[PDB]
């Protein structure tokens, strides 16, 4: 960005006046990155009198900065956020960014439901417990559940493992570095298998889930950040531990900020910093707007075939509603 | 507290390009900023944490540098990740209660309730997983999930008492343990048929818990520093080296996890406290106590799977003090009822 911030200094600041019910101040969120993380927090606290209404700035390609932010907040009771473009899950004793692994899992399972597919995969197990348990619990349904085998990551062993499942459509999640072994390995990359990974997040580098603003630029990110700050300030109207870096330990989180929607987006989070009823879309690359909000269903490309036959088992079958042998009666809900 | 570290660095070269050192900063912000610019994690010393999460930030920074330091003054390590596969030798609270059920599986009981915050959730889930004729304790009846610091928690003891048995288990903060112990005298004066089991610290901080009934090197950290640093000694890579540049190096040392994996694989190559998984040790031995009088006699050969009790085996409850029978049956029963002519005729 660099000088872009100066532009962001005016427009987004003006965007505050878009919804500013008596906001005290919102001057700037100066980056002053200096290309270093070690003292970035040092100068962050140094600049941190008169408290601060709140400034957010963070963007690093390829998200292991959250714990430092959490410690800074604790050491200065800081509830401010920094970034929205990059995000990741963390449960630590502020932190508010677009991400929901469980939302991704439920969305993909929904897509499977209305797309009529049976997923017995596993990739390197970084925090495998979360995703695996989510899949297992969602297996306790009435339609899907045939594919439940698991897998493991690292070449011959990986090839044998991935060839021991097949089962047409498959999907796994892991880090990009570990992801590439998928293309590296039994070479069973047949077109009759579409894959979805939530863990890596980021973007391509097929079909996968991403945030609503993923296509949108940093402008909407700063708008959402300032809107969240304004909501928090309004809640406060109904102290950042003195912002001292040089009580024995502060303790609070989301004391005022609970939930709100702006820009047709439910800019809200759970007490656990979880995206509550968020909006996300799905990709389509040979990306494309394929994917969802209001706890509702959204899906384009209403296809009835499956590009299948990757193996002569589905045969075009049709007839007429004769009555003695062809019964056609109204179904809402589900068939009998 | 630096003499121990100085001796450790002196003894570092026993088996065999520098020897690390650190300065113990009480607070964390300055310790955090000095973590890297001062110098995988050759020094992993929590000096004397008088707080709870204060040892977390420097470890997180090292993980950001891919240096899984080994926590030393750690007993309840909520890391299992938020950090990056930080090393750790002392087993956490995770299995500290696990050993109980196996002991309980053969010592005295079969179905004894257990009690709870995140550490408690992890402990209870690990316990219930460990237990995959059959038996079950709280899983048979229930397990609590409460809020720390809730004074006057009387309904908890009340509902605990009314169950079939009096055998209980708990693991929580010092204040929570004290409150539950004090309530035990209330709400049917829990005892004479009840049991107790908590972390050794809970007993230690237990000023007022008599009937209730530990460590290997905790609170001493004396004879295990040597084997700890020795285990690091073999960490030397054979096949880059561990980079020491903080400023101007925004990337990540690809070597870091590469040799963290083998560090995990590394086993034995030591004695005494020495001799798994991710940042944890799969072996340890512990004793128990009965809290006779005002003395908490840490007597027991629990030693994981192998138990060798002796020396006044036990006087478990505060009321009985005799041999604990264990499971207790019930007399009163509540019975369903439905209206139907065959056998259900109801009139005013
Ligand atoms: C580590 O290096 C510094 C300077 O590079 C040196 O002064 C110090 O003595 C070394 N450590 C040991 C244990 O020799």
């Amino acid at each position: 960005p660099a000088y872009a911030a100066e532009a962001a200094r005016l427009g987004p600041a003006v965007a505050a006046a878009v919804r500013s019910p008596g906001l005290d101040v919102r001057p700037v969120a100066l980056v002053l990155n200096g290309s270093d993380p070690r003292s970035l927090v040092l100068q962050l606290c140094d600049l941190l009198g008169l408290r601060v209404h709140g400034v957010v700035f963070e963007d690093d390609s390829r998200p292991a900065v959250a714990p430092i932010l959490d410690f800074l907040s604790a050491q200065t009771s800081l509830p401010i956020v920094a970034v929205h473009g990059g995000a990741a899950l963390v449960l630590t004793p502020f932190l508010q960014l677009g991400s929901s692994t469980e939302q991704q899992l439920q969305v993909i399972f929904e897509v499977l439901e209305e797309y009529d597919w049976t997923v017995a995969v596993t990739t390197r197990a970084p925090g495998h417990r979360a995703f695996l348990s989510y899949i297992e619990v969602l297996t306790d349904g009435s339609l899907v559940g045939w594919e439940h085998r698991g897998a493991l990551t690292l070449e011959a062993v990986l090839s044998a493992q991935l060839r021991s499942v097949s089962a047409q459509i498959r999907l796994l999640f892991c880090a990009r570095e570990e992801a590439e072994p998928v293309f590296r390995a039994a070479g069973l990359t047949g077109s009759g298998y579409v894959w979805f990974m939530v863990g890596p997040q980021l973007a391509g580098g097929l079909f996968a889930v991403r945030s609503a603003g993923w296509r949108d630029d940093l402008a909407r990110r700063v708008a959402a950040g300032v809107a969240v700050v304004a909501r928090g300030a309004q809640a406060l109207l109904r102290p950042e531990l003195g912002h001292d870096c040089r009580t024995h330990r502060g303790e609070s989180l989301h004391r005022y900020f609970m939930n709100i929607t702006w820009d047709n987006r439910d800019y809200s989070f759970n007490e656990d910093g979880f995206l509550v009823n968020p909006s996300l879309v799905v990709i389509s690359l040979t990306w494309e707007v394929v994917g969802w909000e209001q706890q509702t269903l959204r899906l384009k490309y209403p296809l009835w075939s499956r590009y299948g036959r990757f193996l002569t088992q589905h045969l075009t079958v049709a007839t007429l509603e004769e009555r003695p042998f062809v019964i056609v009666e109204p179904a809402s809900g589900t068939c009998i | 507290h630096e003499q121990m570290f100085r001796e450790a660095v002196n003894q570092a070269n026993k088996r065999h390009l520098n020897a690390t050192s650190v300065t113990h900063k009480p607070n964390a912000i300055q310790m955090a900023l000095s973590v890297c610019e001062d110098l995988a994690i050759l020094v992993s010393h929590p000096p004397t944490p008088n707080d709870h999460f204060t040892p977390t930030p420097v470890s997180y920074t090292a993980g950001f540098y891919r240096i899984p330091v080994l926590g030393l003054t750690t007993r309840m390590s909520i890391y299992s990740s938020i950090h990056l596969s930080f090393l750790r030798t002392v087993p956490p609270y995770s299995h500290q209660s696990s050993v109980w059920f196996e002991m309980m599986r053969v010592y005295s009981w079969n179905h004894i309730i257990l009690l709870v915050d995140h550490e408690g959730r992890a402990a209870q889930k690990r316990l219930e997983t460990l237990l995959e004729d059959n038996k079950r304790g709280p899983k048979a009846e229930k397990v609590l999930q409460f809020d720390p610091g809730t004074k006057n928690v009387t309904a908890l003891l009340m509902e605990a008492k009314e169950l079939e048995a009096r055998v209980i288990i708990l693991s929580a903060s010092e204040d929570d343990a004290a409150t539950v112990y004090r309530a035990a005298a209330m709400l049917n004066m829990t005892g004479s048929g009840y049991v107790w089991l908590v972390g050794e610290r809970e007993i230690s901080g237990n000023a007022l818990r008599y009937a209730p009934d530990q460590l290997i090197n905790g609170k001493n950290e004396s004879a295990h520093i040597s084997d700890a640093v020795g285990v690091v000694a073999q960490a030397v890579h054979e096949l880059t080296d561990p980079p020491r540049g903080c400023v101007g190096n925004t990337n990540i040392w690809k070597t870091g996890p590469l040799f963290k994996r083998v560090l995990m694989s590394s086993k034995y190559a030591d004695g005494v406290t020495g001799r798994n998984e991710d940042g944890d040790r799969k072996f340890a031995n512990y004793s128990i106590m009965n809290l006779q009088n005002r003395k908490l006699v840490q007597v027991g050969i629990y030693n994981g799977t192998h138990v060798i009790p002796n020396d006044r085996k036990i006087i478990w409850p505060g009321g009985e003090t005799e041999k604990p029978r264990g499971y207790q049956m019930s007399t009163r029963l509540k019975i369903v009822t439905i209206h139907q002519e065959p056998f259900v005729y109801v009139k005013p």
